[PDB]
């Protein structure tokens, strides 16, 4: 999916 | 431009070294007895699994030993524990890929989602020989024969990865090659759901040029190595396809085998 459906990957992705 | 492509390779190799604690260089030294480390503990049957089980990295409410009556379920839990840490290392590496963190965050998520398992399988070959695989950062070595004898479907998970690795390891890539290759993999422009394809494909075409110069300097006398390596990228996808199908056996047949939430997030709506 998107940013929408990936809190954990976005967490890993931020600085 | 030839100097800039070689500087990019060094940037990737250095980011690879900061990101992946067990490199192919260190795994090869272990697998060939070239270290001064005492040898990994060898898990080759049920009794040696129980004897070495405390060596599998696992942190939970209770020790791995008490996670299930079934040895195969414990192997499953142990390997899942490693996969979550492997995802974290691949994400740190991806962030060092030049241009990656300047991309639309939505695409960043998509490229991680589709590419992490392909990279896991790529780097897993570094930890394999034809008879087994290093686990827990080289502290243990689990045999192919043992993994194949786990009751179905647990016995079917590793054999295709071993099959792929013996063919992939025949290309004799080193860590410096691998750093660029996993970057190429991540920046794949045909991932379903990418919003802005073009900067991605622009970065990947530059990574490929760096990879072609890399393989040419590092492996002259290996004719068409670049072409042999690009063919494995599609192999990675079939391995993922079949692996997803085996996980779907497990959630459908075994009782209470939810995956770790991060792996659930990665497989949700994958293809
Ligand atoms: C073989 N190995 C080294 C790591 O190998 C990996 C092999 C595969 C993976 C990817 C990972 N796979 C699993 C994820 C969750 C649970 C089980 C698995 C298995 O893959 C599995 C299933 C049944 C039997 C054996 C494996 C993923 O899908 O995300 C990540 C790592 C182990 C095994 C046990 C403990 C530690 N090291």
């Amino acid at each position: 999916g998107n940013t929408k459906n990936h809190p954990m990957l976005m967490n890993l992705l931020k600085d | 431009e030839s100097a800039d492509l070689r500087a990019l390779a060094k940037h990737l190799y250095d980011s690879y070294i900061k990101s992946f604690p067990l490199t192919k260089a260190k795994a090869r030294a272990i697998l060939t007895g070239k270290t001064t480390d005492k040898s990994p503990f060898v898990i080759y049957d049920m009794n040696s699994l129980m004897m070495g089980e405390d060596k599998i990295k696992f942190k939970h409410i209770t020790p791995l030993q008490e996670q299930s009556k079934e040895v195969a379920i414990r192997i499953f839990q142990g390997c899942q524990f490693r996969s979550v840490e492997a995802v974290q290392e691949i994400t740190e590496y991806a962030k060092s890929i030049p241009g990656f963190v300047n991309l639309d965050l939505n695409d960043q998520v998509t490229l991680l989602k589709y590419g992490v398992h392909e990279i896991i399988y790529t780097m897993l070959a570094s930890l394999m020989n034809k008879d087994g695989v290093l686990i827990s950062e080289g502290q243990g070595f689990m045999t192919r024969e043992f993994l194949k004898s786990l009751r179905k479907p647990f016995g079917d998970f590793m054999e295709p990865k071993f099959e792929f690795a013996v063919k992939f390891n025949a290309l004799e890539l080193d860590d410096s090659d691998l750093a660029i290759f996993i970057a190429v993999i991540i920046l794949s422009g045909d991932r379903p759901g990418l919003l802005n394809v073009k900067p991605i494909e622009d970065i990947q075409d530059n990574l490929l040029q760096a990879l072609e110069l890399q393989l040419k300097l590092n492996h002259p006398e290996s004719s068409q190595l670049f072409a042999k390596l690009l063919q494995k990228m599609t192999d990675l996808r079939q391995i993922v396809t079949e692996h997803v199908q085996l996980l779907q056996v497990i959630k459908k047949t075994e009782t209470d085998m939810s995956l770790h939430p991060l792996l659930q997030e990665i497989y949700k709506d994958l293809y």
